[PDB]
C-alpha cells in the first residue's frame, strides 16, 4: 500500500466468497435433498 | 416459434402416432447450442472460454392433475450418432420420470468428458452429447381433460461447475453509436 | 476449490433426489452422485475467475469523442455515464445495484488531418454543478478544487484513481421510477446520474495546422460488490438515456424439435 | 407442509395446495436500524393499521392470455391506511407479503410464473420517445404480439425490460402449476439502494404473473378462471411528515 | 412409502406410486461364493456396463388383450454390452431387476399380474411334436382360445406350462392395479440348478403379464394403454471366453 | 534370465530366447486414480475379458521387405471384447503389453527395431493435401522409395513422421537380433495429455518394426520368416456408456 | 556437477563391463572408468544450461505480419500457433507433451512508404469463441473482457505474462488422430490448437500519409515441463497446419566408408 | 515476487533435476554393468 487513500488500491481479486443458498433456495421452509418436495 | 411463448412449452400428447420418435432433442453443449445458449446458463458460459463441471436439466410437467405418464430423458455422450429409437437412447444416462404429484423430476448430465475443461465454442476435439426425450409409456388422460399437455423445460449448473478463461460475447453486436 | 464428487452405489430405496418440484421456487441441489453411480473425483478446479471482482474488473473502453486544436469543437465533453458504449453496458446492466470505485485510463491519440512541435492535453473534471467552459480560453480550466491530468504525449496513458462518489450506498444501474414527485419529467436511471461532466483539451495554444485529438476512456471497476443478479440483455441498445428497444427473437431458431446438427 | 397460514395485523390467508413461502434472497424484512437509518426524524410504525393483507382486483385468466404486471408500492396507494401514510409522508419501507393465487380443477392445465423483480425499468413502444405515468400504472397487460405508440412495449418475450422472459427465473419467484399449487406466496425484504425513498416516484419492484403454459380445458369445465394477489407490506416504516399530496 | 428410486449404472427408475419392490424368494441377488463355485477361471464383472435398465420393446394393452411372456437372460441379447458378453463367455449369471410400468388414469380400470416363473417349460400346440426356437422368442402373446399347429400352446387359462393360471401366485410376483400402482418392480436372484449356466440354449425364468381384470374405459380416455418392461441384471459375471457365437 | 511368461486374462505368452521386457519410460501402467480423473461416472474394468493377448495378422519378413506399422489401440477394434468395449463407450485407458516376436535359425541373419512412438503423427505422400483414415489404418508397409498420392509417405529414411530413422531410438524400444532374440516385449503406460481418450478418433502410438540389418540366408533355409504381433492391453477402464458407434 | 572419474587399474577377470546387448532395449552404463585406466579427476562440469528451463527459455520470434493505417489490411490477424517460423517449431516438435506457460513479446516498427504524429497500437486477445472484428472501428475493439495491451512508440516493448490455458494437462505438439469421431476432417494437432486470435491495429484514426506498420511476437517459454521426447526433426517445413514433408538425406554424404579429412 | 498470479513470474531456471534412468535402462529386470546382459 503506497497510498493513503482505499479508492487508490490493487483490486482485491484473491479473495473468493460464495452463497448460492440465497439464490438457489430462498425457501423458508428447508428442503431436504432426500425427502420428496411436498 | 422463438419470437413468442411457445419457444419454451414442449408439445406432449395423447396418441397412437410418433411414439417412437423423440419428443426433443439438442446439443448438450451449453455455449453454442441453439436451445441453450440463451438460458441463464448460456448467457454467463459466454463471457468463458473453458467450462467444467455438470449441468443439470428439470422437467416440469404443466399437465393436468388426472392425466398421468412416464417420460424417458436421455443423455448419451460423442463418438456415435444421435439416438433414432428409444433403444439406442436407453443405452445413455438417462431416467424413466413417473409423472405424479411431484410433476419435476432433474437429468444431471454427469460429466462424462476427456479433459477437465471444455471449450463454449463448438470443436470437434471436445463436444458433449445429446440430449434426447422419448415416450417411456405414453401419457394417459381421463374423457373430460385436455388431452394435449406439454414439459416445460430448466436448465442450471451442479455446485461442481466452473468457468475458466474470460472472453467478450458475442451476443451484443453493437453497429455504432446509440 | 470445488466440491469433489463422493462415490455411490446401486440404490433401491423410499429417497428421491430426482424427484423436485420446481413450483416451490426452489432450485434442486441433486449432484451426479444422486442419480447415477460415481466413481470418486477429487476437483482441483476454482471458481476464481468467475468472481465479481474477476469478471467486471478489466477496462472496458466507455467513451470516445475528437477535440480539434487551431468554436465548441475545440474540446470534448461527456457527462459521464457507463451507457456510452455496449459491451461495458451489458455488464453493468447485469446487476441492479452495484458498489465499486474505479480508476479511469485514457489513451489519447493525436492524428494529422508543418509538424507539430509536442502535443499536451488537459482531462479536466468538474463535478456536478460546477462551472463549465465554453471556451478553450474559457478561465474555467484553472483547477483550483476541480481535478485535473496533464499529460504530453509519448508517456504512459494517464492512469488516475476515483472513489465511490455516489450518494446512495450503491450505484444503480436500473431505476424503475421517474424524476418529480408527480411521476412525471425524465424517466429511467437517467435522474440518478449525477457524475460530472468530463472536459479534454489541448493546453497548446494554437498549431500551424488541424490536428485533431481523440481520447479512450477506459473504466476498470475495481473493489466491487453487487447485488441483485438480473439477467443479461437480450435486445440491442438503442438509446443511451432508456433502456428502450425493439422486440427480438429470444433465441436462434431450429427447423425441428427433434432436429439437431 | 401444503397448508399453510398467514396473519397480518387483522387478516389471515388459509390456503391448503401450495408451495412453501419464498424469502426474497434469504433476507426476512425488518425495520431500518439505527446504523443503517439516514433521517434523524422518529418514524411512524403503524404496525396492524398498515402491514396487513390487501387484496388488488382479479384478473381473468384465458386461453390467450399473456400475462400482467403490477408496479408496487404505488400500486397500494388509496386502499386502506398504507396508501393514507405514503401522501402525508416523504419516506418509506415495507416487505411485501405478496400472496398470489389461482385456483382450477383437476382437469385445468396451465403454469404461471409469479416473478418479483425488482427495477423493472420498462421500456418504451417507439424508441425514440418517452411514456406517461399512466401507461407504467386493472393491471396492465402483456401483449402476444408488438404494440406502436407512447406506451410500454408490453410484448412477452421481451417482459417489458428487455430480456429473455425465460430468464426471469433469476428474480425471487414461484409457479402456480394448477396440477400442484393454486396459490404463490412470495417475501421480499426492502431491496433498494438507499435507506428509504419515496413510494410515489419510485416503484421499488413489479409483479410479473406470465402464463408458460396457457391455460386448457374442455367443455364444461369452468372458463371463468381469475388470478387474486393478495399483498400485504411488512415492517412499514414512514419518515418525514408533511401535507398531504395529491396523487 | 409410495414414491421410490432405483439406480443401476448410469440408468435410475423413477415410480411414484408402487408398491414396495418384492425380493424374489427373500434373497438379493450376489455375486458367485468361493465355496459355490465350479469354474477355476478369474470371472468378467463389469458391474457398470451391463448391470444398468435395459427398456424392452412395449406393448398395447387392449380391452381383449390375453397376456404376454419375454424369456430372459436371451431376451437380453444383442442389446448393450449384457448381451456381447453372452456371446464371447459360455457362463453367466445375474439377478435381473425387474421393473414393469403401465400408467392410467383414475378413469381407467384393469388388474395385471406380472409373474417371474423359473423353469416355464412351454408346452407345444400339437401334442405329438416339437417346436421351434422362434416360438418360444415383440413379446410372444398369449391366445383366449386354442391354437393349433408347430407352436407354443399359448392358451391363458394353461398360462402355457399347463398349470392354473390363477395358481402363478406362488411365484414371485405383483400386481398392477390401475387404481393402486402403475409399476410393478420384481427382483430376482439367480435361480439354477448350477452355479453357472449358459445363457443361450437356458431359459432361466420367464416374464409373464396377465390381465386378469381387463383394460376398460369409456369414450375420450386414451385407447392406446402400453406396458413397459425395464428389466436390469444385477451381479452379472461371465465366465469361459470363446469366440463369438453367431446367434 | 532369457527364459520368460506373460500370462494375462487366460492367455499366456512363452519365450525362451528373450531379452527382458521394457517399461515403457520406466512406468507401469495402473488404474486411474482419484485425483488424477476427470468423469465423474464409475468406470467399466473388465479385467480378464480384454486385459490379455491378442494376436494380430502376422506378416512375411523378406529380404527387401522396408517395415511394417500398426496404430493402436484402434488396430484391436472388432478383436474380442476389447473392441466392443471401444463402440459402446466414448473414454479409455489400456497399457498394452505388446510382444513382437520372429523367430529364425542359427543360420539367418537380420535385425528388426520394434519401437513404439506415442503420437507417430504421419506425413502425407502430396505435401499440399490431406490423406483418408485408409491409408493410417494386413499393417501398412513402409516403402523403400518415395511414393506419390493421397497416401501417407511410407519411406524408411523418414520414418513417416519425418525423422530420421536411426533416431527412433529414443523412444521405448527394443532389437530382434536374430542370433540373439526371436521376441520382443515392449510395456506402454497410458501416455497422453489427457486422463482418458477416445479410442477411435485418437491413435495413443503406433508400433514401427524396420528391419535396419535385412533379413540373409543362402538356399535350403526356410524362406518364409514371419513377424507375428501379440499386444495384450492392461488395466484398461471405460467411461461414457452409450449405443455402439457404426466403425 | 557431474560424475567425477574414478582411478582404475588393469584388470584381469570374469566380469566383463564391454560385452553388452543393445537388443534389450538397455543403453549401457559404462565410463571410461570401465574400460581402460583412468586417473581421479573431479569434474566441476555441470548441466544447467541444458535443462529444459534454459534451453527453451529464451524468447523466439512466432508471428510477423504487416497491417497499415489510413479493408482488412489495416489491421493484423495470427490465430495463435508456434509452427509459423521454423527454429522455434523444432524445439517444440522435439517433445510430445510439454506444459509451459509464455510470456509474450512485440516488436512494434513502423516504416514510411507530410509526418507521422506518434502511433499507438493496440494488440487485443480474443480467446476462442469471441467476437472478431471485421473492421478497425469494429466496436470489438473496446475490451470489456478480452485482454489487451496499448502501446506507443518509443518506449519499451509491450511484455505481458500469459498462463497455460490450455484444456489438456499438456500442451500436444503432436496429435496422431482426427478431429471428427467417425475418423474424417482434419488431421493433426490443428484440431487441438484452440488459442484464440490476435488482432493489432494502430489505434490513431488515420493518417496524412501511408504508414504500414510491422508486429514480431516472441513468445519464451517458462516454467517448463515436457514429457516424452522425440527425435528432432530432418526434413523442412512444408506447412504450418501439418507435419507434411518431402523426402531428405539422412545425412551428409562421404565418397566412401574409409574416407575422411 | 511482485505479482500475485504465478505465471507472471521469473523462470525458475536455477533448479537442476535429472532421471536418465528412465530412458537409458528402462528395461525390468535390472542389469547389472559387471554381469553378462543375459
Ligand atoms: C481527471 C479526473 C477524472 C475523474 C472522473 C470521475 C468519474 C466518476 C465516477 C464514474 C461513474 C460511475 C457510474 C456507474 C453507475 C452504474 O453502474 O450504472
Ligand atoms: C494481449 C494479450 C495477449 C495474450 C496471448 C495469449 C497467447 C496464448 C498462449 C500461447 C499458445 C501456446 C501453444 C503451444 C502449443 C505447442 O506447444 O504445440
Ligand atoms: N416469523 C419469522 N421471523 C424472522 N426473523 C428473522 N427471520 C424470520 C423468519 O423466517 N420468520
Ligand atoms: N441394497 C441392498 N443390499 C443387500 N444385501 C443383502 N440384502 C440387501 C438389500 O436388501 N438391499
Ligand atoms: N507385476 C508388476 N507390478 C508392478 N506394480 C508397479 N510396478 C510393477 C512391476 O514392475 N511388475
Amino acid at each position: 500500500n503506497f497510498y493513503k487513500d482505499a479508492a487508490s488500491s490493487a483490486s482485491n481479486r484473491q479473495d473468493i466468497q460464495q452463497d448460492p443458498g440465497k439464490f438457489t433456495d430462498p425457501v423458508k421452509d428447508l428442503m431436504i435433498k432426500t425427502l420428496p418436495a411436498l | 416459434k422463438t419470437k413468442s411463448m411457445d419457444a419454451y412449452q414442449i408439445p406432449v400428447g395423447t396418441g397412437n402416432t410418433d411414439k417412437t420418435k423423440p419428443i426433443f432433442s439438442f446439443q448438450m453443449d451449453p455455449g453454442y447450442s441453439s436451445v441453450l445458449k440463451r438460458t441463464l446458463l448460456g448467457e454467463m458460459l459466454n463471457y468463458y472460454a473453458h467450462w467444467s463441471g455438470s449441468v443439470k436439466l428439470t422437467f416440469l410437467f404443466c399437465g393436468s392433475a388426472m392425466a398421468t405418464g412416464k417420460l424417458l430423458i436421455s443423455y448419451s455422450p460423442p463418438g456415435a450418432s444421435v439416438p433414432t429409437s428409444r433403444k439406442d437412447a436407453m443405452l445413455g444416462t438417462h431416467i424413466v420420470w413417473d409423472i405424479g404429484l411431484q410433476s419435476s423430476c432433474v437429468l444431471c448430465v454427469p460429466w462424462i468428458s476427456q479433459s477437465h475443461y471444455r471449450m463454449v465454442q463448438q470443436d470437434p476435439y471436445t463436444s458433449a452429447g445429446y440430449i434426447t426425450c422419448w415416450y417411456q409409456t405414453n401419457i394417459v388422460v381421463p374423457p373430460g381433460a385436455p388431452t394435449s399437455c406439454d414439459v416445460l423445460c430448466f436448465a442450471s449448473a451442479c455446485n461442481d461447475f466452473s468457468v475458466r478463461l474470460l472472453r467478450d460475447t458475442p451476443f451484443m453486436a453493437q453497429p455504432g453509436k446509440l | 476449490t470445488v466440491a469433489n464428487t463422493q462415490p455411490s452405489g446401486p440404490s433401491n430405496s423410499t429417497e428421491i433426489p430426482a424427484l423436485t418440484a420446481v413450483e416451490t421456487g426452489h432450485t434442486s441441489q441433486v449432484d451426479p452422485s444422486d442419480t447415477i453411480q460415481t466413481r470418486h473425483v477429487v476437483n482441483f478446479h476454482s471458481r476464481s475467475e468467475s468472481t465479481i471482482e474477476n469478471f467486471m474488473g478489466r477496462a472496458a473502453c466507455v467513451f470516445m469523442d475528437q477535440y480539434k486544436i487551431n468554436s465548441t469543437d475545440r474540446f470534448a465533453v461527456w457527462t459521464i455515464n457507463i451507457r456510452e458504449m455496449a459491451q461495458l453496458r451489458r455488464k453493468c446492466e447485469m446487476f441492479t445495484y452495484m458498489r465499486f470505485d474505479i480508476e479511469m485510463t485514457m489513451v489519447i491519440t493525436s492524428c494529422q488531418d508543418q509538424d507539430m512541435p509536442v502535443l499536451t492535453h488537459q482531462i479536466m473534471y468538474v463535478p456536478p454543478g460546477g462551472p463549465i467552459p465554453a471556451k478553450v480560453d474559457g478561465y474555467e480550466w484553472q483547477t483550483s478544487t476541480n481535478p485535473s491530468v496533464f499529460w504530453t504525449e509519448g508517456n504512459a496513458p494517464p492512469r488516475i484513481s476515483i472513489p465511490f462518489i455516489s450518494v446512495g450506498n450503491a450505484y444503480s444501474s436500473f431505476y424503475d421510477g421517474w424524476s418529480h414527485f408527480t411521476q412525471d419529467g425524465t424517466y429511467g436511471y437517467t435522474t440518478l446520474n449525477a457524475m460530472g461532466k468530463l472536459y479534454i483539451r489541448h493546453v497548446n495554444r494554437s498549431s500551424p495546422h488541424q490536428i485533431t485529438s481523440t481520447i479512450r476512456v477506459y473504466f476498470k471497476p475495481k473493489h466491487i460488490k453487487a447485488w441483485v443478479p438480473r439477467p443479461p440483455r437480450l435486445c440491442p441498445y438503442i438509446n443511451k438515456r432508456d433502456v428502450n428497444f425493439v422486440v427480438t427473437e429470444i433465441t436462434d431458431s431450429r427447423t425441428s424439435i427433434t432436429d439437431t446438427p | 407442509d401444503r397448508v399453510r397460514s398467514m396473519t397480518l395485523g387483522n387478516s389471515t390467508i388459509t390456503t391448503q395446495e401450495s408451495a412453501n413461502v419464498v424469502v426474497g434472497y434469504g433476507e426476512w424484512p425488518s425495520y431500518l436500524s439505527d446504523r443503517e437509518a439516514t433521517a434523524e426524524d422518529q418514524p411512524t410504525q403503524p404496525d396492524v393499521a398498515t402491514c396487513r393483507f390487501y387484496t388488488l382486483e382479479s384478473v381473468q385468466w384465458e386461453k390467450t392470455s399473456p400475462g400482467w404486471w403490477w408496479k408496487f408500492p404505488e400500486a397500494l396507494k388509496n386502499m386502506g391506511l398504507f396508501g393514507q401514510n405514503m401522501h402525508y409522508h416523504y419516506l418509506g419501507r415495507a416487505g411485501y407479503t405478496i400472496h398470489v393465487q389461482c385456483n382450477a380443477s383437476k382437469f385445468h392445465q396451465g403454469c404461471l410464473l409469479v416473478v418479483c423483480v425488482p427495477e423493472a425499468e420498462m421500456g418504451c413502444a417507439d424508441t425514440d420517445t418517452t411514456f406517461p405515468a399512466t401507461e407504467l400504472t386493472t393491471p396492465h397487460v402483456f401483449t402476444s404480439d408488438s404494440i406502436t405508440g407512447k406506451k410500454v412495449q408490453a410484448a412477452v418475450c421481451n417482459a417489458g425490460m428487455g430480456v429473455g422472459v425465460g430468464n426471469l427465473t433469476i428474480f425471487p419467484h414461484q409457479w402456480i402449476n394448477l396440477r400442484t399449487n393454486n396459490s404463490a406466496t412470495i417475501v421480499i425484504p426492502y431491496i433498494n439502494s438507499v435507506p428509504m425513498d419515496n413510494m410515489f416516484r419510485h416503484y421499488n419492484f413489479t409483479l410479473m404473473i406470465i402464463p408458460f403454459a396457457p391455460l386448457n380445458f374442455t367443455d364444461g369445465a369452468t372458463a371463468y378462471v381469475p388470478i387474486t394477489v393478495t399483498i400485504a407490506p411488512m415492517y412499514a416504516e414512514y419518515n418525514g411528515l408533511r401535507l398531504a399530496s395529491t396523487q
